[PDB]
Formats: structure tokens, C-alpha cells, sequence
């Protein structure tokens, strides 16, 4: 043993080795020591994975005639609505305070054989379209898809996407926003309804509970 | 980012009191080794340069009382950084937490995993360790049991950043 | 289910089922449950039976 | 005569105090549903038309003490309706009569079988529980100990007789 003793850099130090620790004045069964692991766990009869394929959320807005030119926003929804309305698909999402969400969304509207018109659905993900743009330069980029009103019922799915490593649902306003944006005149536009209505399914395709609410 | 599989700090929090009564107690403990004190712990001795760390807590918790004194304990984590007045005991029990009697099991250690939506514990980011009784302490005529845990190590420790030297 | 239920007449109602009973603050052998059956037992060195027969 | 294999009542009698003192104690609770109060128990509203019943009783029993208290229970059945004042504890170790330390056992289940000389229960034959301290009750500076009955139920009930709606 000299000074030529190979060192080997550790950070546990020997300053503290073996903490024993022995019961003295009364019985083991009165004196216990619990080993535990503090995890998250979804509740049992409740809780975002029993929505997982599942419908959430369903809306039926309305537009007019009038609003079918080349860009116009038609119908909007906020993400941080969608999940924290009054339904009893969102109250179980909303007791889930941060984890993972792909959600899909389908659109659907009702016309007659008559009309035809083309409509985008786009996931404005940065909120940067309010409901009163007619500008088409913005829609024709955004992610989304075409489809015809008529004969077809769109839908697509798309992850919520978090800088960290989960997603914080609790008091997150920036959560995207979902449009339908119309990208031509109707077909027909004599003699024809003056306004439409179009459903919305937001449906749970994952979850994820990293942290769950609790009063 | 420098990786280290045990990194023991033996750093222990403020024992906090808790008088005898009937309304729901709750003591917090917030594990935050970036928090500095009166002297330099063992943790920022050798990684306060950093930005933010990830890795396992390991702390020991102790409920100090007489011997005639009856609570029910929930040992609670929030992860980050929200803040709870009240528990929901139904939630709890959905959640299938486990109550323990301080009358019969008043010392123990709890694992703490890594969960952090941003990545990372950090200054501002830290786990925290909820103690709630739910029907208060019942003890011998003005009793306070006191609730003192000490972080032990850190497992599977990982840092990254570096920090200006203020 | 309808109006024409068999009702079998039972002195019995579901307004108390089951009763649990579970230990929480303390040691079962500090708290136990007997059951016991008071009957009537004749004492062992004396009482009548003694005299059975004589 | 009407027969009842099991008939719930859960009539419980009045809970009767101990102070604490060497003195031999009595804590007597007869067993008699016919008796009427403010309201009519579930025994009543039923078979109070009846002359007389038969069958097996069933009791709960529970002595609230604390946890320093020491006692010998002597739990004594009393039929035929015959009156103890005292009672030889030779006699009663005589009889195989088993005795239960509060301090341990302070919670239990009676059975009581029919038996009564005149062939059933009534207004004025009914049996009798007697819980008998043959040492007092030793408890802590001022303690009164309470013991609480609850007739759970009759099994194997039968009942004759029609009288008369007073």
C-alpha cells in the first residue's frame, strides 16, 4: 500500500455506512416500518382509460349560406373546451390533471343530393386562426384533409403535443383549436337552405394519467 | 449529462408540529435539495451548477408521538407543483391508497419515482410529500406529534445545465 | 319484471344486511370477539344428579 | 301457532354505567320486547297480539372501557324470572362459568336458549343477562365504564295467544 493506490472517484462516501436500527421497549407489532413506493394510479370506476376508443365529446353547429366562401372559418373548437366541458366525457378528462392525450376528431354534414361543397379540416395547433378569418392563405397550409359534405364523413386523429415530457391539463389554454373551413360556393345556390348543421365526435384514441386529481 | 446510480445527500427537512384536534392536518414537505439553508448540503455541494436534475427520491418519514395516540396517515405525492388544501377521500380510495395508523406504523420509506411533466426537478420543479390525516390526532390532553422526514439518496440520479456561480 | 312478481311474504328486509365489523386502532389479541351459549350447566362435585337413584 | 325461523328485531336496551371501585357490581338487562316505550320496536308491530313466545335469543354485548381498565365479566344467564342480589363465586366456578378480562375480550355474542318454566316468554317471564364484576371495575381517576346490549334477534320463534288491542 503505497501512494501508487489506484483511485477510483465514487460520490458515496463512507461517512455514513449501515444505519441498523432495533426495536428496545415494546413489540414489533406495535412498532412497524412500512416500505412503500408512492406511484400514480387511475381510480377503478373511473378515469380517462375507460374513454380510450371511445366518444368524449359531440357538438352540432350551424352555418349559413352566406358563409360558404373560399376560406371562411365555419365552425371552431378549442381544445381546452372540448376537454373541460360539462359532459360526462370531459368531467372524467378533466379530474386528469397532466399525461398524454391522441384524440380523434370526425366532422359530418347533412345535405341534400342536391348540394355539394368541399370543406378542410384543419388542426390549428398554435391557436392562430380566430373564428372570423376568411383568409385561405392560412387554411390551405394548415394540417388537415379535404373532403365533399355530401356522400362522406371525415375524420383523423392527431396527438397533443407537450414541450416536456407529459402535457399539464390543469389550466392549459393552449391546447390547439380545431376548424372547418370552407373552401368554395355550394353547388347549387337557387332555391336552397339557408344554413347547415355539422356534427363533431371528439373521441379518446390514448391517455395517459402521469397525475390524477384529488379534491 | 453526468449519470450517478446512488447519490446519498442525507438532507432532512423541518420537523413540523401537529396539535391534537379533530380537523384534517396536513403537513407538507417540499424536497427541493436546490433550496439553500444556512449551510451548503451535500447536493449543491456537488451539483448546484446545474439546471435541473432527474432520478428517484428515497425518503425516510417519522410521526413522533406518545403511546396512546390515534391518527390515520395518507402519505400523498404531488408531482408538479400543484397545490391541494383538501383531499377527496373518496379519490383517495378510488386510487387505492393505503391509510396507515401512526399507533401502529409511525415509521417507514417512501420511494418517490421520477414524475415531472417538463423533463426535470429544478429549482421551481420538485416533488412534495403530502402527510394528511384526515380525522385529526387524537392524543393525551394537548400532545403534538411531530412528523420529521429526512431525503436519503437520490437513485438513478441524472443532471444537466450549468448555472451562473451568483 | 312486472306487477305479476311472485312475492314470497318474509319476515326478513334488506334494511340491515351484513353488519362487518373490522379492528383499526389496535392488536386483535387486545380486542376480541367471543361467542358464547348460556346454558344451564349442573355443578360438578354436587347437585341433584347425584342423587339419581339413590 | 305462528313460527318464525329467524326474526330480526335489533331492539338494543338502555346502556347502564359502572363508576370505577372495588365494590362487587351488577349491570342486569332483562330481555322482555313486550315492554313498550316511546316507540313500538320491530317485535311489536308484529307479534304483539301474542299471549306468549318461544325461542332462542341472540344478544350483542359491549363493554366501553379504556385502555388501562381491568375487569372480570361473569356474563350470567337469569330465567323463571328469580331475583340475585349477590352471587357465590364458588358457585359459579362450580357451574364451569368461564370469566373474561375486559381488558381483553370486551366485545361478544350471547346466545340465549329457551328455557322457562312455564313454557314461553311473555309480558311478565322473560330472561334475564346479568354482566357481574366480582371485583368492581378498576379504571383511571374517575373512568365509568358502560355496558350496551342489543338484541340482535329471536331464532326459532313461536307464538300463541290473541289479546285484546288496549
Amino acid at each position: 500500500p503505497d501512494f501508487t493506490k489506484i483511485i477510483w472517484p465514487t460520490v458515496v462516501e463512507r461517512n455514513f455506512s449501515n444505519p441498523q436500527s432495533e426495536i428496545t421497549t415494546t413489540l414489533q407489532e406495535l412498532y412497524g416500518d412500512t416500505f412503500e413506493t408512492v406511484s400514480i394510479c387511475p381510480p377503478q370506476s373511473y378515469g380517462g382509460e375507460l374513454l380510450k376508443g371511445k366518444i368524449f365529446f359531440s357538438s352540432t353547429p350551424e352555418f349559413t349560406r352566406e358563409d360558404l366562401v373560399e376560406g371562411k372559418i365555419l365552425a371552431s373548437f378549442k381544445l381546452d373546451e372540448v376537454l373541460s366541458g360539462l359532459g360526462m366525457g370531459a368531467m372524467l378528462m378533466t379530474q386528469i390533471m397532466s399525461g398524454h392525450a391522441t384524440i380523434r376528431v370526425s366532422a359530418k354534414v347533412m345535405l341534400s343530393k342536391f348540394c355539394s361543397f368541399a370543406l378542410k379540416l384543419v388542426y390549428d395547433e398554435l391557436m392562430q386562426l380566430n373564428s372570423d378569418t376568411t383568409d385561405f392563405g392560412k387554411i390551405s397550409v394548415l394540417p388537415g384533409a379535404i373532403f365533399s359534405t355530401q356522400e362522406e364523413e371525415f375524420s383523423f386523429d392527431f396527438e397533443l403535443f407537450s414541450p416536456g415530457v407529459h402535457l399539464k391539463f390543469d389550466n392549459n389554454k393552449l391546447l390547439g383549436k380545431v376548424h372547418l373551413a370552407a373552401l368554395s360556393a355550394p353547388n347549387l345556390t337557387e332555391n336552397m337552405p339557408e344554413s347547415f348543421s355539422c356534427t363533431f365526435n371528439f373521441s379518446i384514441v390514448d391517455v395517459k394519467t402521469t397525475f390524477y386529481n384529488i379534491g | 449529462c453526468l449519470s450517478i446510480p446512488n447519490f446519498p445527500v442525507h438532507i432532512t427537512g423541518k420537523t413540523q408540529q401537529l396539535h391534537v384536534g379533530p380537523k384534517p392536518s396536513i403537513a407538507r414537505f417540499s424536497f427541493n435539495p436546490f433550496d439553500l439553508g444556512t449551510v451548503f448540503n451535500r447536493f449543491q455541494s456537488l451539483c448546484a451548477h446545474l439546471e435541473g436534475y432527474s432520478g428517484d427520491l428515497i425518503v425516510n418519514w417519522l410521526v413522533t408521538c406518545s403511546a396512546l395516540t390515534n391518527a390515520r396517515l395518507y402519505i400523498i405525492p404531488v408531482y408538479d407543483n400543484y397545490s391541494f388544501e383538501k383531499f377527496s377521500e373518496e379519490k383517495l380510495i378510488q386510487c387505492k391508497y393505503e391509510f396507515k395508523q401512526i399507533s401502529l406504523v409511525r415509521k417507514g420509506t417512501v420511494h418517490i419515482p421520477f414524475v415531472n411533466w417538463f423533463g426535470s426537478y429544478s429549482r421551481t420543479r420538485f416533488p412534495k410529500l403530502l402527510f394528511y390525516f384526515p380525522n385529526g390526532v387524537s392524543g393525551p390532553s394537548g400532545e403534538k406529534i411531530h412528523v420529521t422526514v429526512q431525503l436519503d439518496r437520490i437513485l438513478n440520479f441524472s443532471g444537466l445545465g450549468h448555472r451562473l456561480f451568483k
